[PDB]
Order: C-alpha cells, then structure tokens, then sequence
C-alpha cells in the first residue's frame, strides 16, 4: 500500500550526488576516522560503563566470601 | 511489460525485498533479524541429518550419539554444528529483543506480541533437545523440571506421567520428547512469516524514533549487500567455535551416561537458561517458583502500556539509558549466580537481583520517563 | 595524466556482464592448484616429525 | 568436601591452535593401556580398526588382535564357539558383569576410559596429576581397610592402588620407562581415544581461515562501492 | 626418576618452605590430645599448590 510515489509531501529541497565510479574508494580512513570514534566514545561511556563497574565489585567480593567459608579456618577450628 | 511488476510470483518478491522502502540511517543492530533467520534454517538442515541416525531408547540413546561422532562420515562436524549453532541462535535473539526495547519498537503492537510467543516456543524447543543425548545433565535436568511441574494445583500430576510415556523412565519415554522437538521448529517458521507480514504494514523504525517517510531508499541494493556481509561474518565466528574449541560452551558431565545410581557433583544447565534458574531458586516454594519463572518472559507484553515518555526511542533520553544498562548488568549477575552452588554469599545476592529485575521494568522506568517530560516542559 | 592499471578487464569481458556471472564457473579454476601451497604445507611445517606419514617409513620396510 | 585441589596446566605438545598430536607418544600409550590396565578398565567404544594410520599399520594390527581369542556366537554342529580377533572387534572387556566388578574392587566400580578426559573438569591435566600425586595420609585422617589417600581426587580417599611405578613395562623403542614417561603417554593416548578427530579438526580450521581471507575483504569493497552514492550527497533548502 | 629430581629442587622456594613452616607447626599439635577432629588436609594443599605450580613449568623438558 505504501510505495515510492505515495509517501509524503515535500517542497523546495535539492539533492546533489556523484557517480560511484567518479569517486576514490577511501577519501580518508585514518585521519577522519580516529577522531570521530574518539568523540563517539566520550559521549557513550558515562552512561554505559558505571553499571558494569558495579558488577565487577560484586563479583570480586562474592568470590572472596566464598573462599573464606569453604574451610579456610585455621583460627575458626578451636576446641 | 516490466515482468518484475506483472508476473504473479515475481510481484510478491519485488514488493517484499527489492522495491521495499527502507530508512536510510538503519544501523547494524538491525542486522540481527536476518541472522536469526539464517540460524533457524541451519538448525533445521543439520537436525534432519542427526535424526536419521539417532535412537530414542534409554538403553541406546547415549550410544547412538557416540556412534555418529566416530563411525558415520562427517558426523562429528554436523553434531558440533548443531550444539554450537544453538548457542548462536540464543545470542542473536537476546540482541534482537534488547534492540526493540531500547529504540521503542514495541509500539508496533501486533509485531511485538507475535514476538513474545516466538520467544516461548524456542525456549521449549531447546529444552527438549538437551534431554535426547541422555547423559547426567539430560537426566537431572529433566527431573528438576518435571517435579516442579507437579506443583500445578489441579492438573499437575496428570501432566507429569504423560510425557514419560506413562511410566517413570523407559524406552517409550524419549519418543514424546523427540516428537515435540521435531515439530516445534516448523511452527516457529510459520509464526515468523506472520511476524513479518504485520511489519510490512508500517515499515521499520529507525534509531532516532522519528518517522522517515521523506528519506526512504530501496532495499536492493543497499541492504541486500549489508545483510550478506553480516551473515558471512557470522559464519566465520561459528566455525571458529566448531573447529578450534567445540567443547568450550558445554559441560564435561554430559559425557557420562545417565545413572539414577551415581551422583553428579553439581547441577548446571546451559548458559542461556542460567538466568531463569537463578530466579527459581530464590523462591522458597514450588508454586511461587514456576510462577515467577513464567512472569519473567511475560512481562515483555506490558511494555506498550508502561510507556509514559513523549518520545519513542532512548537516543535523546539520558536518564533512561542509565536504567537500560543497569538491567543488562543485572541479567549478567543472574547468569553468574545460576552457575554457583547454594551457599551463603550466593543466596542473598541471588534474591536481591531477582527483585531488581522487576523493580526496574515495572516501577523505576515509568517514573523516570515522567521526570524527563517535566524537565523538557513536555 | 598517466593513470594506473585498473582497466585490464573493464572493456573486453567484464563489460558484457557475460564473464561477470561466468567467473563463478569459468573462474573456478587453478586456486585449488594454488592453495595446497598454503594450508597443507603450512600444516605439515608447524607439526614436523609428529604426523604418521613422517614416521611411517620405519615400519613400512618390506 | 571442603576444598579441592585443582590440577596445574602442563605444556602438552598439542595445546596450540594448530598443534597436532605426537603419534609416537600415542603408540607408546596403547601399550601401557594393554599391559597395566585393560584388567580393571574396559574402553567400550574403540576397536582395533581405529589404530590403522594413527600409530600402527594394518599388519601389526591384525597380529595384535590375534593375541587374544574371543567368544563368538552360535552355530550348528557346535556351540557358541571361540576364535581369535577379526580386526573388527572392540577392546576386550575386563569383568564378567557390573556385579563381579564391585567385589573384585572393594565395592567401587572402575569407570570406563573411552571418554574419561572429556568427562573430567580438567582433562588430561587431571589424569596426569592423579597418577603422579599419590602420597601418604596427613596426621589426623584415617582410612578404610582398602582405601588410599590421593589429594587430587574428590574427597582424598580413592579405592585404587597406585598402578604405575618405575619400570612397570618395557617400550619397544628403547625409551626409558620411568614413572613420569609412562604417565605422559597414557595421557596422550586417552586424549586421542576421546577425540579421534583432533588433527583433522585443526587442519580444516586453517583451510577456512584463509579462504575467508579472500571472500570477506571483497564483499566489503562491493558494499563500500554502492554506499558511496549516499555518503557524498549534498542537501540544500531554498524556500 | 626425572620427577623426583625436579620435585626436590623446587621444594626449597620462599613459598614452599613458608608453607612447610605452618604444616609441622600444626602437625605436632594434632597428635597430643587423642579426642580431636582437627585434620591438616588443608595445610597439605597450600604446600602442594605452591610446589606443583613450579613443577609444571620445568618437567616436560626432561621427558621424551
Ligand atoms: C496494548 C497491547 C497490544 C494490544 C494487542 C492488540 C494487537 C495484538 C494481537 O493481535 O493480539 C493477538 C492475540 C490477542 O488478540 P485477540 O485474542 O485476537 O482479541 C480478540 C479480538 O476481539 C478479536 O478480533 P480480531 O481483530 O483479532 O479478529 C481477527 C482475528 C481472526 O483472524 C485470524 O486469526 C486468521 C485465521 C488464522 C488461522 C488460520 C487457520 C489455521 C492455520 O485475527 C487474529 O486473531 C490475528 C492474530 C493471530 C496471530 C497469529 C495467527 C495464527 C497463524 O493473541 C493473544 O491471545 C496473546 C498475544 C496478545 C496478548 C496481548 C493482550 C494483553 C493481554
Ligand atoms: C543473558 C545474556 C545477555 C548477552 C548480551 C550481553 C551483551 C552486552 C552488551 C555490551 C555492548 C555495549 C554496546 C555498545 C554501544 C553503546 O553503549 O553505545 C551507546 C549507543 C548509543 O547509540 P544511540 O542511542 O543510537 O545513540 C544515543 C545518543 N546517546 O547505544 C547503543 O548502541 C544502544 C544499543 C541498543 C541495544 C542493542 C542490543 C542490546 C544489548 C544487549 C542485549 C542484552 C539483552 C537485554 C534484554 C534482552 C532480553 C532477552
Ligand atoms: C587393579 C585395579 C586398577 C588398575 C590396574 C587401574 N585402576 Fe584406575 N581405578 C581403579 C578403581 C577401583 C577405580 C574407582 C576408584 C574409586 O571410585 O575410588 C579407579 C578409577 C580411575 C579413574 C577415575 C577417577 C575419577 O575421578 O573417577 C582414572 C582416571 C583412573 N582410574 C586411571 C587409571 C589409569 C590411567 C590406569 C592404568 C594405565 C589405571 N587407572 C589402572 C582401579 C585400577
Ligand atoms: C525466531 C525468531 C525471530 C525472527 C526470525 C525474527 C525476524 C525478524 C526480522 C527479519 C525483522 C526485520 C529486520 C530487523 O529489524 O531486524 C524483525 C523485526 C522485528 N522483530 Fe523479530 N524475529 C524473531 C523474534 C522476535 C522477538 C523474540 C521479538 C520481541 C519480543 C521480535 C520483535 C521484532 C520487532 C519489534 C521488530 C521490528 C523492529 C524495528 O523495525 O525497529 N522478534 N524480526
Ligand atoms: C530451533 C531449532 C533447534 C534448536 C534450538 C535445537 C537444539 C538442540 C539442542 C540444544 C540439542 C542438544 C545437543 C547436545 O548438546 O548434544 C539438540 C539435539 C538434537 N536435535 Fe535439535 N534443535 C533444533 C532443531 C532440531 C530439528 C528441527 C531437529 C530434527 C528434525 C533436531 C534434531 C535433533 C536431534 C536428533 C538431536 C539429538 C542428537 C544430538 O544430541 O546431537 N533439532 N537440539
Ligand atoms: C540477504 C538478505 C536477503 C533477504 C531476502 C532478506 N529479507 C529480509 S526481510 C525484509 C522486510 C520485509 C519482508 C518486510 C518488512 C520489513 C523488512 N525489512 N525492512 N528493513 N529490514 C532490515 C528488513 O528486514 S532481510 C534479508 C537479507
Ligand atoms: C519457557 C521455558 C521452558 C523450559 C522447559 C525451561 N527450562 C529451563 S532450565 C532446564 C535445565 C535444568 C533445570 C538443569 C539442567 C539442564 C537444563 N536444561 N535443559 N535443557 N537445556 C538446554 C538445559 O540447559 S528454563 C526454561 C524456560
């Protein structure tokens, strides 16, 4: 029901484009690419990283109170 | 005559895959729908090979699986494709559901509700197949489910002595486990066709949440080449597991044959059932355990009416994104706890994380979206 | 404006689209000639004196 | 039931991503199977046919199946008769039924060895540390009438006498048959017995990794060619 | 024979004499009172862990 000549109504916008054979394959790869992924990462990590830092501190405490109870008892084996 | 537009079969292919209008800013999180369809076809063809040499009898079930890995030609590669292809299915399925939850795709109501049905049917299928080899996890996995399935108040004990053939454990026992496991993947296929028929009425969502009818591109060639590339990158990772570490995800205890006499040192399911197992063992009851296991998949169907934000996706909502990855880091906690023994530190951590899974979805998320509406003045 | 050697095959065969879909068949040849020189020979070189056909000359002396 | 001792990691020569099994250490490990065990342990899934091209030729394999005669089935003008090995025979079992096996071995049943490294949490690191880890009981523990102290076994008390010591057998290679040499060879054999596809597995994994190294960077360049139309587009708005 | 060589040379390390110290410090203390449930199967494990970690790094050179 929704094909290309029936989607919206749009006025006064213009598009310019080049052929794929008139373009070189890598305009930039490492001079554009490295600073763009360094700011996409700065925007991410203070939303994503702090929940996984709290799982790490629970894993480290939980696998340290199991070993102190599975018979590491020198002074907890008194008459 | 354009024959792509006038032939009765070629019209359907052209409207569904070639001339389909698609958003231009679709990410690679939208790759995992066709990856799920590749993983389903792979499990069907490989499973139809194993079913010509398997024997469903509790005296010769374990011995017919060792025979195909040693005697039948290319039986060892096809068996470990099947076991590792099922882990591949469940990792793509959890990415797929988490995508639709973060971007707000559950607003396609008929597409979301067929999806929650498909999630139950693949979880029940994978349970039946892990009973069929009959080692010491197929035994102590089957009995833990079916004494938990005798705690249904009025028809419970009627249903437990139906699936074993009527007896306790015998030859005719795994004919019913095998016949369910044969049939359910072909119903999953029919439900996935209806799934895409309802999505064809609106087209796709996009990472901004905003409608994109002024910026469509055709599906061919832009997403036919992007989906082929993601499928090749998935067949690479699967074969790294089959050919360089085929026993990494399994357990060694399933290479001992089932014995009601001997004793297994621990009870550990597959990694993708370990989160549900941790919610079970936190409820000291056997009716309230099977209820809270079924309510952890069925809470997905309340996501359309719990939505109180003015915007559709989480791209522009920074407080809802801290709660989304608190929920992912809580399903990692429940996977670790489900593979630990039941002693003191892992018993309070396990039940304080079963509470947090329901407190985030039902209470903390709808209140946080209202605070965000008020800081933007709607 | 001396260009680089891109257009070896743009004009003759890969223009009529014939050899574009034929290179899966016509172009199926001589790379299982060329990659025994790889994988097989790298395999017996990492494992030297450890395989059967290395050591089988001892009991094969009839 | 307090804490376990977990086996250390040894540098086996098949612990690489492309490293094969040593096929002379398999050959010396079958002979420690067939002179030291084979008497308390079974190996139900391996036949004499499985050793042709691995550590023996076909002759040297018929002539080893000859060495024990077997109990064939019924025929007319006779009985269930007897006959030497046919090279299609599995390795001959060592206890009439499961019940004789208990009384011959202090109530404990000795396990089948066809899947033993695959069915242990630690593999051949566990089997090596078991056979060379027998020691004396510490002061405080007592044991039963026939029951021995082994610290790397679930609950130190094993119902198994130490089965290998110095010069238990003689290898037909001139290799000195000390205690550590013979334990190293029944870990290599019994890794082959569990995983007989080990070497074929790692050689298909290299013929996949370099015929994907042709196919992947060239579907990626086809993708980047189509999408450059959209990545270079410019937009203007003129109301 | 190569094992008894290696196992003795690595038994004089700052972790394995430090474990032998507490071991016979407690070995002497169990046998006195004859109604006691105290073992030292613990104490043996701290020594065998420290020792067997160093045997594995050195033993496979001397074999085959
Ligand atoms: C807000 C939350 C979302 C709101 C939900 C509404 C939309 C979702 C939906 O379709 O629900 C499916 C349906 C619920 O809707 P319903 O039962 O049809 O409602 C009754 C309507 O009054 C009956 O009216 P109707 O319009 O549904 O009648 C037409 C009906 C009849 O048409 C047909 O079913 C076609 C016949 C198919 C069978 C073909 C022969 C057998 C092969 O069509 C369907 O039922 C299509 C849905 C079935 C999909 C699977 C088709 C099987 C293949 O499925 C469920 O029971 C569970 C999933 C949805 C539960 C969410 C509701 C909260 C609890
Ligand atoms: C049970 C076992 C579960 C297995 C899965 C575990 C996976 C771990 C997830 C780790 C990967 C982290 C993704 C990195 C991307 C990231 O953080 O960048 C943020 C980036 C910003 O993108 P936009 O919102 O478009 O921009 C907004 C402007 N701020 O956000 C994203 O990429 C969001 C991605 C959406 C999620 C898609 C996949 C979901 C991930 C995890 C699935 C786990 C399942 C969760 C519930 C499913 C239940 C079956
Ligand atoms: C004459 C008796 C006897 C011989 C010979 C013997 N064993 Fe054992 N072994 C046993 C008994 C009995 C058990 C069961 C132990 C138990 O349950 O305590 C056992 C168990 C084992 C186990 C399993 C331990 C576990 O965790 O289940 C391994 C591995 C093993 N033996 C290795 C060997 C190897 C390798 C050889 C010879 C090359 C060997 N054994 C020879 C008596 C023997
Ligand atoms: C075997 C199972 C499934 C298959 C084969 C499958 C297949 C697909 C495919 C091919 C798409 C279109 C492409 C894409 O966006 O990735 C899609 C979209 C979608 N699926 Fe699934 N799916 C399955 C399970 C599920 C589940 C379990 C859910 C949710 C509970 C779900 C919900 C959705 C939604 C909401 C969309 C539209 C998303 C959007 O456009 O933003 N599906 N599915
Ligand atoms: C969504 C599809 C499927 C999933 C997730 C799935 C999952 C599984 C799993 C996890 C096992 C246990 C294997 C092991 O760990 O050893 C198994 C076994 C088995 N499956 Fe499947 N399966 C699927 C489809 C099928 C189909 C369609 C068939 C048959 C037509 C099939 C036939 C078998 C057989 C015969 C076995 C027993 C042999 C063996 O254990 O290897 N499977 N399946
Ligand atoms: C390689 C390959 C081939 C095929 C044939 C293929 N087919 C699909 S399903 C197309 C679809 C339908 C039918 C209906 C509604 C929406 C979408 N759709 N829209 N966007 N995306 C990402 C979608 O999948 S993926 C895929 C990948
Ligand atoms: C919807 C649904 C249905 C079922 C039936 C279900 N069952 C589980 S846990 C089963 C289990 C146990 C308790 C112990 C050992 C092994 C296995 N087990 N069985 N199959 N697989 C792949 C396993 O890991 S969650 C779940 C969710």
């Amino acid at each position: 029901g929704r094909e290309f000549g029936h989607l919206t109504r749009m006025r006064h916008v213009i598009t310019y484009s080049l052929s794929p054979f008139e373009q070189r394959a890598f305009p930039h790869y490492f001079t554009k690419g490295i600073p763009n992924v360094l700011r996409r990462t700065r925007a991410c990590i203070l939303r994503v990283a702090p929940p996984f830092v709290v799982f790490y501190l629970v894993y480290t405490w939980g696998t340290q109170e199991f070993e102190k109870s599975k018979r590491k008892n020198p002074a907890a084996y008194e008459n | 005559t354009n024959i792509r537009k006038s032939h009765p079969l070629m019209k359907i292919i052209n409207n569904a895959f070639i001339d389909l209008p698609a958003p231009s800013n679709i990410s690679s999180w939208w790759n995992f729908g066709s990856l799920l369809g590749i993983c389903l076809i792979l499990q069907i063809l490989t499973g139809l090979f194993l079913a010509m040499h398997y024997t469903s009898d509790t005296t010769t079930a374990f011995s017919s699986v060792t025979h195909i890995c040693r005697d039948v030609n290319y039986g060892w590669v096809i068996r470990y494709l099947h076991a590792n292809g099922a882990s591949m299915f469940f990792i793509c399925l959890f990415i797929h559901v988490g995508r639709g939850l973060y971007y707000g795709s559950y607003m396609f109501l008929e597409t979301w509700n067929i999806g929650v049905v498909l999630l139950f049917t693949v979880m029940a299928t994978a349970f039946m197949g892990y009973v069929l080899p009959w080692g010491q996890m197929s035994f102590w996995g089957a009995t833990v489910i079916t004494n938990l399935l005798s705690a249904i108040p009025y028809i419970g004990t009627d249903l437990v002595e139906w699936i074993w053939g009527g007896f306790s454990v015998d030859k005719a026992t795994l004919t019913r486990f095998f016949a369910f496991h044969f049939i359910l993947p072909f119903i999953i296929t029919a439900l996935a066709a209806v799934h895409l028929l309802f999505l064809h009425e609106t087209g796709s969502n996009n990472p901004t949440g905003i409608s994109s009818d002024m910026d469509k591109i055709p599906f061919h060639p832009y997403y036919t080449i992007k989906d082929i590339l993601g499928a090749l990158f998935m067949m690479l990772i699967l074969l790294i597991l089959v050919l360089f570490s085929p026993d990494l995800l399994g357990d060694p205890d399933n290479y001992t044959p089932a014995n009601p006499l001997n004793t297994p040192p621990h009870i550990k399911p597959e990694w993708y059932f370990l989160f549900a197992y941790a919610i079970l063992r936190s409820i000291p009851n056997k009716l309230g355990g099977v209820l809270a296991l079924v309510a952890s998949i069925l809470i997905l169907i309340l996501m359309p009416m719990l939505h109180t934000s003015k915007q559709r996706s989480m791209m522009f909502r920074p407080l809802s994104q801290c709660l989304f990855w608190m929920l992912v880091a809580d399903l990692i906690t429940l996977t670790w706890i489900g593979g630990q023994p039941v002693e003191h530190p892992f018993i309070i951590i396990g039940q304080l994380a079963s509470i947090l899974y329901f407190l985030i979805i039902l209470v903390l998320m709808p209140i946080t979206s209202i605070i965000e509406n008020n800081l933007l003045k709607w | 404006a001396a260009p680089t050697l891109t257009a070896r095959l743009y004009s003759l065969l890969f223009r009529r689209t014939s050899t574009f879909a034929l290179t899966i068949a016509v172009g199926a040849l001589f790379f299982e000639r060329a990659f025994d020189q790889g994988a097989d020979a790298i395999y017996e070189h990492i494992n030297q004196g450890k395989l059967w056909k290395h050591i089988k000359h001892k009991y094969e002396n009839k | 039931t307090d804490l376990e001792l977990h086996a250390p990691s040894y540098p086996w020569s098949h612990r690489g991503l492309l490293s094969s099994l040593d096929h002379t250490s398999i050959r010396r490990g079958f002979q420690v199977y067939k002179q030291v065990c084979s008497s308390c342990h079974s190996m139900d899934y391996v036949a004499y046919r499985h050793l042709v091209g691995v550590c023996y030729t076909e002759e040297e394999a018929k002539a080893l199946a000859e060495e024990v005669e077997v109990q064939d089935g019924p025929n007319e003008d006779g009985e269930m008769f007897m006959r030497p090995g046919k090279l299609s025979d599995y390795f001959p079992k060592p206890y009439p039924n499961p019940e004789a096996a208990r009384a011959a071995n202090n109530g404990a049943l000795p396990p089948d060895l066809s899947y033993i490294v695959r069915a242990r949490h630690g593999g051949e690191d566990y089997v090596f540390s078991l056979l060379t880890g027998y020691c004396e009981p510490p002061t405080g523990v007592s044991l039963r009438e026939g029951l021995y102290f082994n610290p790397y076994f679930p609950g130190q008390a094993i119902a198994m006498a130490p089965p290998i010591y110095n010069e238990v057998l003689e290898f037909d290679d001139g290799t000195p048959a000390t205690m550590s040499q013979v334990a190293k060879d029944v870990c290599t054999f019994l890794r082959w017995a569990s995983e007989p596809e080990h070497d074929h597995r790692k050689r298909m994994g290299l013929k996949m990794l370099m015929m994907m190294g042709l196919l992947l960077p060239l579907v990626y360049a086809m993708k980047r060619h189509k999408w450059s139309v959209l990545k270079s587009r410019k937009l203007a708005y003129r109301p | 024979d190569p094992l008894t060589t290696v196992r003795e040379q690595c038994e004089q390390i700052e972790k394995c004499i430090k474990a032998r110290e507490r071991l016979e410090l407690c070995d002497q203390r169990v046998s006195s009172r004859s109604q006691t449930e105290e073992d030292c199967t613990e104490e043996l494990f701290d020594f065998l862990h420290a020792r067997d970690h160093c045997v594995a790094h050195k033993l496979f050179n001397s074999l085959k």
